RNA sequence: GAAAUUGUUGAAAGGGAAGGGCAUUUGAUCAGACAUGGUGUUUUGUA
RNA sequence: GAAUACUGCCAGCUGGGACUGAGGACUGCGACGUAAGUCAAGGAUGCUGGCAUAAUGGUUAUAUGCCGCCCGUCUUGAAAC
RNA sequence: CCCUGAAAAUGGAUGGCGCUCAAGCGUGUUACCUAUACUCUACCGUCAGGGUUGAUAUGAUGCCCUGACGAGUAGGCAGGCGUGGAGGUCAGUGACGAAGCCUAGACCGUAAGGUCGGGUCGAACGGCCUCUAGUGCAGAUCUUGGUGGUAGUAGCAAAUA
RNA sequence: UUGGCGGAAAGGCCUUGGGUGCUUGCUGGCGAAUUGCAAUGUCAUUUUGCGUGGGGAUAAAUCAUUUGUAUACGACUUAGA
């Protein structure tokens, strides 16, 4: 067809933070769609990648994925509690996020 | 001397390790899988595409087929926490999966030294591909529009949520 | 071929350097501790270097381990190297700065023949 | 935080392995250390606390 | 070292506004250009590519003196002298090509990937 | 969910539209403001009109060329009550105000686009009926803005233009209307009514 | 033949200072493990 | 004559998610079993894939988010005009 | 509750934007955010209580088991790192290159520090057990010596040319 | 390709005619595997350079000289085949 994405988007908005402390191990995820916690518990332990573009080629590809996955919900407007392998690099606030199917429970 | 010496040396023997008490049961897979369901593969080669399960094998894998006639997909293995079943069902009654198992897919590993600088098919393989799928298609043509849903591939458009949709 | 241990881990991998050694060119980033009255980095306010203490020690079954997995030793020449015969796999010799290249090739030649991993064996060696 | 009623961390203030280098005194309280651990008989954790003790503390007899 | 100097309307060929005429400097420079030419015909160069490919300046030991100033003082009055050096090299042509061979890693997700491709398309 | 939201500025109130708005950059979505010179702010505009002027007071003393900058355009009055809220000192702050244009009226780029609202920054639900309100137009042309007319003439003309755009738009729709009527309870017709289209 | 201080070359950043801490992106640069004993001799210098 | 709400209990069942795997022959308390034995019972194992290199990682420069006042001294009190 | 009473000097502060059935005031019910605090786990150290001379191989100040605890100026104590020189030892290193110096190269230690690779260089130096002291610097309007910004700046204008 | 309309930041919207491709509106035939149980599994647009081969056009500014409606110096205003 014309369309072929299998990934919900996704904006990753900020690190955990206090009024003047971030802690930029977990970060901040909304998902879109998603507007209560009761609707975000789907969504928990689904991967999520951020995928971006390098202009040099490392091996076959300018094109480099940070993996990591949903933990828990936030708030109680579906903004999701994130954590990958490599902490988001905090110029992607406001980027756009990649949330897959799997690991599914249907 | 350069260093004097360390006044005792650390043995060198490996110890054994303690009798561990993690026995293995079967896996419980969920209940929206059984024999005969329609599938849509979620990761993949072939991603988005609607397949049906045939068997659950050994190493907690399921046995799927699209079949080949339709969309291409062949018998194939796939991960359970990979896919989504769907409600859609046929009945897989009536073909013999019993043939296949861990040993009928392997690989033959590569060696280091082969290293390919630039760049077929199990004869076996494609006749039982063509036993099976035979038989599929018979009970495909039973409900109409099932040849068109499986050759037609899976995806989201705008407006589709995840959470509220059911397959 | 070393002895089998656990994962190594750093509690804190960054060098610890003394207070405005960045600042000025007469104070040296070798760790002093501030004794001053009024001092930030004394008083650990937030936002400052951190200091040394006791809790970012390492691991007993991991400390003095080479990434290797093996502890250095200091060797001069082959009476010292083969101190180190029966110890292969938790021990692994360093020649010192200071040996001579015609007796290197010897340390070599005999660490080889013994067995003995060594850390540096590229000293002095012409080509 | 432990709202604490004692002094932590505090030395018990009673010499054990006495300060003194000679070998056949410790060799003789290596004796009585075992003595001590294993006759279950008081003389010998008495006589190996004496064997602690200093000048002083050991006046002649 | 340009701060409080005049300035002129022939900084505009170099964009900028300070610009002075040292002539001594101007006789040292010059001086020093006149025997490295003679030292490249001597070499045998062929004195039409050449550019000065390396010039720099650095200082020399000062030379000192005394300034009397009121109420009986005494302060320095120093000359601040240099060492010149100069190259002048023969303007070549295109330095070099062929650069590293740059081995590439795929795995075998790629490669059959590219295999497919291959097969896909002619 | 959209490239580009293009808000129709019309009725709503300037602090509630304004902090919707920061969210929104603050978070990546693209936003055009269109019509600025028809927002409201609540309280009397003699109320309005002496705010402006305590502000209008505050310069820099011994220069007042590099005091705060009183705007007086209606979009700019809406851009300093959004820089207000977004921290704009900072590159964050200054790459999400890069997503924002705030225009009087609307340019030719935009009035042939689709304008939105914000229901929860709209006047006639959020004030109580009776309470007073401003024109910021009205305000912004009291305090020293120039193209109030201007800007009306040009909206008069717009209008016109979509209006006769709108005619067309009816006529079909009403032919696209009758031809699925007419080609209802048809076979597929009733097929898609049971499964629900 | 150190440092302060300076010249040239190279790399990098720079909207009313600079410097620092935690975390990661990007660029540059770099260490370690990769054999192992092994059924085995498909073997040459026959062990 | 019932139901339901509210509160409380179950040594009732069951689904999803996250972090951790310390220890290293055996010894103990138990459970299911007639028994052999088995087990979720004094701390993680089983199966599989890719790569085997700057890919992970370390260092360093830069960028971004948040934080960070100049040290020493006297002083009740110092970033101190 | 609101309003009058209610007047100060640079421009101005419920923190700012702004907010009017509030994003104000009184009150009630839930959900949610996060401290180096609490719970569980790992690791480091300290303290306490114990086990363990049996043979083989070492270290009994050793090894092991268990529990609790960790703020700190003035100050006290303990364990360590580094420097000049001395007794002993490694029949230590070295003109096939000692010492020193440079090195956004590597490794070890919580740290004081230690080790290695490369460059430069040219004649002595080191590990361990002990002994000894003119033994560790950022400051003292510190001492001696050297060098900056200021800065190609102030200026080089009395006595007719 | 024909005809319009659009100046707020028009740079876009509508329309006439023919060509060409597809059509999943309906019914058929062949292909796909091996990326091995997942690895963004690479499909976008931004700027520049260098090659082709096809058009298009053949300037000024500054320094120096000069002016004094200007001027500390720069700058300004004039003149000069
Ligand atoms: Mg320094
Ligand atoms: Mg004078």
């Amino acid at each position: 067809a014309e369309s072929h994405r299998l990934y919900v988007k996704g904006k990753h908005l900020s690190y955990q933070r206090s009024k003047r402390v971030n802690n930029p191990n977990v970060s901040l995820i909304k998902i879109e769609g998603v507007a209560t916690p009761q609707d975000a518990q789907f969504y928990l332990g689904k991967r999520i990648a951020y995928v971006y573009r390098a202009s040099k080629e490392v091996r076959g590809s300018k094109i480099r994925v940070m993996w990591g996955k949903v933990t828990r919900t936030h708030g109680n407007s579906g903004v999701v509690r994130a954590t990958f392998r490599n902490n988001l690099p905090a110029k992607t606030f406001g980027a756009s996020v990649r949330i897959f199917l799997y690991p599914s429970n249907i | 001397t350069a260093q004097q010496a360390p006044k005792w040396y650390p043995s060198e023997d490996v110890a054994a390790p303690k009798k561990t008490r993690k026995a293995v049961r079967p896996q419980k897979l969920r209940a929206s899988l059984v024999p005969g369901t329609v599938l849509i593969l979620l990761a993949g080669r072939f991603r988005g595409k609607r397949v049906v399960y045939l068997k659950h094998l050994e190493d907690n894998t399921l046995l799927v087929t699209g079949p080949f006639k339709v969309n291409g997909v062949p018998l194939r293995r796939v991960n359970a926490r990979y896919v989504i079943a769907t409600s859609t069902k046929v009945s897989v009654e009536g073909v013999n999966v019993e043939k296949f198992n861990v040993e009928y897919f392997a690989k033959e590993k590569l060696t280091k030294k082969e290293k390919k600088e630039a760049n077929e098919i199990k004869t076996e393989r494609v006749e039982d591909q063509k036993v099976v799928d035979k038989a599929l298609l018979a009970e495909i043509k039973k409900t109409p529009l099932l040849k068109q849903y499986l050759s037609a591939s899976f995806s989201l458009k705008n407006g589709d949520k995840p959470h509220l949709l059911k397959f | 071929a070393s002895l089998p241990h656990p994962k190594i881990v750093k509690k804190h991998t960054k060098k610890f350097k003394r207070h405005h050694s960045d600042r000025y060119h007469r104070v040296a980033e070798n760790w002093r501790k501030q004794k001053g009255i009024d001092s930030v980095v004394r008083r650990r306010f937030r936002g400052n270097i951190s200091q040394p203490k006791i809790g970012y020690g390492s691991n007993k079954k991991t400390k003095f381990l080479s990434p290797s997995g093996h502890k250095t030793f200091l060797v001069a020449n082959v009476k010292d190297l083969e101190t180190l015969t029966m110890h292969t796999k938790t021990y692994a010799a360093e020649i010192a700065h200071n040996i001579s290249a015609k007796n290197r090739v010897v340390i070599l030649a005999r660490a080889k023949a013994l067995g003995i991993k060594v850390t540096n064996p590229k000293g002095r060696l012409a080509l | 935080g432990i709202d604490h009623t004692s002094k932590q961390h505090k030395r018990s203030g009673h010499r054990t392995a006495p300060k003194s280098d000679n070998v056949y005194l410790k060799l003789l309280v290596k004796l009585y250390t075992f003595l001590a651990r294993r006759t279950d008989a008081p003389f010998n954790k008495v006589v190996l606390k004496a064997l602690f003790l200093s000048k002083i503390n050991r006046p002649p007899v | 070292f340009n701060s409080s100097i005049g300035r002129t309307a022939q900084g505009k060929e170099f964009g900028v506004t300070k610009a002075r005429w040292p002539a001594k400097s101007v006789k040292f420079v010059q001086g020093l250009l006149q025997n490295a030419a003679a030292n490249a015909e001597a070499k045998g160069l062929d004195a039409t590519k050449l550019y000065v490919s390396h010039i720099q300046v650095n200082q020399a030991p000062k030379q000192r003196r005394r300034t009397y100033r009121a109420h009986g003082r005494i302060n320095k009055y120093e000359s601040s002298p240099s060492h010149i050096e100069l190259v002048v090299t023969e303007k070549e042509e295109a330095v070099a090509k062929a650069a590293e061979k740059k081995v590439v890693r795929l795995t075998s997700r790629q490669r059959g990937r590219i295999a497919a491709q291959k097969r896909i398309a002619a | 969910v959209e490239p580009v939201v293009v808000i129709d500025g019309k009725g709503h109130l300037v602090g509630r539209l304004a902090s919707v708005v920061a969210k929104q950059l603050l978070n990546g979505q693209k936003i055009v403001v269109v019509r600025a010179e028809e927002l409201n702010i609540s309280g009397e505009f003699f109320r309005n009109k002496l705010k402006y002027h305590d502000f209008l007071r505050k310069a820099t003393a011994f220069n007042k060329t590099r005091g705060p900058f009183h705007f007086r355009a209606p979009s700019r009055i809406f851009y300093k009550a959004l820089r207000g809220m977004v921290s704009h000192k900072t590159a964050r702050g200054k790459a999400a105000l890069e997503r924002l244009k705030v225009f009087e009226g609307i340019p030719p780029p935009y009035d042939k686009k689709k304008r939105v609202v914000v229901p929860q920054a709209l006047r006639v639900l959020r004030l109580k009926p009776g309470r007073k309100y401003t024109t910021l137009g009205k305000l912004s042309t009291s305090v020293g803005w120039k193209y109030e007319d201007v800007v009306a003439k040009l909206e008069a003309k717009r209008k016109v233009s979509s209006a006769e755009y709108y005619a067309k738009k009816r006529a079909f729709t009403k032919k696209v209307a009758s031809a699925n009527a007419t080609a209802a309870e048809s076979d597929v017709a009733k097929q898609l009514a049971a499964l629900g289209y």
